[PDB]
């Protein structure tokens, strides 16, 4: 689980690095990158989905 | 100057919203009629003085 | 069509009323939302251009 944990946080914090450097005036931006990717019916886009 | 004597009426719609009570209705797959439905906000946030 | 009340015009507000049929609901029961309730997350490939300071995501 230790190796699976570092693999997940390293994947997330790397991508949030190059997501923070996009202008709001764009299709896939800071606020609306979760909605277009998700093709299901979750209650709220939070927790494990993001 | 005859146009601007009598005060013209601005029709402001009544403020009502039920997203806070039932957040299940608003999810990741929203309904829109036009595909260019986020252009006006993306234009303003980029160039406010336009 | 026009309606009056208290010697003033009474206007109809809200959504557009439709002719509800028995078929219009049970076609969504026939549909069932048969999209298997499985959270399939699709990726976005980052694309670099002249500035490089700001990032741009593509669909494929």
């Amino acid at each position: 689980l230790f190796y699976h944990s570092v693999a997940m946080i390293e994947s997330c914090y790397v991508e949030l690095g190059n997501v923070a450097r996009v202008s709001d005036s764009d299709a896939i931006n800071k606020y609306t990158f979760t909605e277009l990717s998700v093709q299901g019916r979750p209650v709220m886009n939070r927790g494990i989905i993001v | 100057s005859a146009w601007f004597i009598n005060a013209g009426m601005v029709n402001m719609p009544t403020l009502s919203c039920a997203n806070g009570y039932y957040p299940a209705l608003t999810n990741v797959n929203p309904y829109h009629r036009l595909d260019t439905w986020k252009d006006t906000l993306n234009h303003w946030v980029a160039y406010p003085d336009m | 069509a026009a309606m009056f009340s208290r010697n003033k015009p009474l206007y109809m507000t809200g959504g557009s009323v439709r002719t509800i049929a028995t078929g219009n609901y049970r076609d969504a029961a026939e549909r069932l939302r048969a999209m298997d309730e499985t959270l399939r997350l699709k990726p976005f490939k980052i694309t670099e251009k002249l500035d490089f300071r700001v990032a741009a995501y593509a669909i494929p």
